[PDB]
């Protein structure tokens, strides 16, 4: 489905932003094991699963570096 | 040593984004044009040491468009050092003008007619770090009358080769082939191994 | 022949660039940019001779800084990578330490070692004791 | 600066006075007659995430001159 993967792609780039504001280099090198599991959490098998706010903070431990 | 290089470079590096070091690059630019301009600016170091700052100015990715023939003067003088500064000026800032490339060429030639290595050294690598159809004119045939048989040491003779070798690859129809072979194919059986080197390349 | 010489930064600031040939204005700085993009990139377990558009380059790391010489398609590639490595031994002998600090603050004695050693695009002199005495020869006269 | 004139004058008979116009001057100076002075000037994008610092700012002042009178 054409539209899924990129509403998928969006809804990642706003928890992302929710996450470490910002994308930049330095964010995402800082912050290379919070994105892995994100991206372990919210996709598996290539199925976009639910990427709520509230669900994705139970099954998200890893807390990103912000650099201001 | 020199004092002005140290403290300039030292505060040009540990600087903020580009603003502040545009700034300081104007700055610093704004005060060699008062000090080029009058004044008693005849003493060589300090037009050394302006001449130094300017040229780190360009290498450090400014545009430069003056302070040249007061930098060309330099090159007229009995200290090593001012004739070096002048020389690595001229290679690495070129311009196409009338007056200056005649005066560079003189100043070269009155270069070449000495008797100390290291001058004819500097003088040979001014023209081979280069290469100009003026230079190439001027020295089609100064160069071979360095090679030839003469008089010179290994070093100037190894520079010679090299800058007779640029010389061919920049302009092909000015180098001539005329008693001077016979020359440098027996300098190939010559002693020392640097001029072997330099002589094998030509 | 030796088409430039390059001692780049991890950055990417050049801090020596000598050309052997013309280039343009915005060609020099589009070279400089695309060898520190080769360069960077590859790391110990790689082969040194990268080539790239019609040329080839002989990149060589030292702690800070990537040495690189690019030469003709026809030139042998070993013989300019140990010439490189003989250049910066003589560095290393002459500063009695080679390191960023000191390229920036002596940049002309760095020019004047490199139009010793190298000269007109070819090898100006393959020793490291005679440079370092013919040099000492002429640093004490002024 | 000093400038020294000497006008010759006409015979005349009365009532010129030279009528005693004002002293005009026209100028511009590098810098604000009011006082004003910029402080800081910061920038910040939350979107795009770039450094205030390396946007390049530049700031000139002009001060011109309008009716620059002084009675004489």
């Amino acid at each position: 489905n054409a539209a899924m993967v990129f509403e998928f792609l969006y809804k990642m780039c706003d928890v992302m932003a929710a996450y470490f504001g910002k994308i930049s280099e330095e964010n995402i090198k800082n912050n290379f094991v919070l994105i892995y599991e994100l991206l372990d959490e919210i996709l598996d098998f290539g199925y976009p699963q639910n990427s709520e706010t509230g669900a994705l903070k139970t099954f998200i431990t890893q807390q990103g570096i912000k650099s201001q | 040593g020199m004092r002005g290089l140290a403290v300039f470079i030292s505060d040009i590096r540990n600087c903020k984004s580009k603003e502040a070091e545009i700034k300081r690059i104007n700055k610093e630019l704004a005060n060699i044009r008062s000090k080029f301009k009058g004044d008693k600016a005849l003493d060589g170091y300090s037009k050394k040491k302006y001449v130094c700052k300017l040229l780190f100015i360009f290498l450090l990715g400014h545009d430069i468009d003056f302070g040249h023939m007061e930098a060309v003067n330099l090159l007229s003088s009995n200290r090593y050092t001012e004739k070096q500064i002048g020389y690595l000026f001229i290679s690495v800032l070129v311009n196409s003008n009338s007056e200056l490339i005649r005066l560079i060429n003189n100043a070269i030639k009155n270069d070449l007619a000495s008797r100390n290595p290291t001058f004819m050294g500097l003088a040979l690598h001014c023209i081979a770090n280069v290469g100009s159809r003026e230079m190439a004119e001027a020295f089609a045939g100064e160069i071979p009358k360095i090679l030839v048989a003469g008089d010179t040491m290994d070093s100037v003779k190894q520079s010679a080769a090299l800058c007779l070798l640029r010389l061919y690859r920049t302009s092909p129809d000015l180098v001539p082939m005329g008693d001077w072979t016979s020359r440098v194919v027996h300098l190939l059986n010559d002693q020392h191994l640097g001029v072997v080197t330099a002589a094998t390349s030509l | 022949m030796i088409r430039f010489i390059l001692i780049q930064n991890r950055a990417g600031k050049t801090r020596l660039a000598k050309w052997y040939m013309q280039f343009d204005d915005d060609e020099k700085q589009k070279l400089i940019e695309e060898v520190h993009a080769v360069v960077t990139v590859r790391d110990a377990k790689h082969t040194n001779f990268v080539e790239f558009r019609n040329f080839k380059i002989i990149y060589r790391r030292y702690a800070g800084l990537y040495f690189c010489i690019c030469v003709d398609v026809n030139d042998n590639n070993l013989a300019y990578l140990e010439a490189i490595h003989n250049f910066v031994e003589v560095l290393n002998e002459y500063f009695h330490n080679v390191c960023e600090l000191d390229l920036v603050f002596n940049f002309y004695k760095v020019y004047t070692v490199v139009d010793e050693m190298f000269l007109a695009g070819e090898i100006r002199e393959t020793s490291q004791t005679k440079v370092l005495k013919q040099l000492l020869m002429l640093q004490s006269l002024e | 600066s000093q400038i020294s004139a000497e006008i010759e004058l006409l015979p005349t008979n009365d009532k010129k006075k030279w009528a005693r116009p004002p002293i005009s001057m026209n100028f511009e100076v590098p810098f604000a007659p009011s006082g004003l002075k910029v402080r800081y000037l910061k920038v910040f994008e939350p979107k795009l995430n770039y450094s205030d610092h390396d946007v390049i700012k530049w700031v000139r002042y002009i001060g011109r001159s309008g009716i620059y009178e002084t009675r004489c």
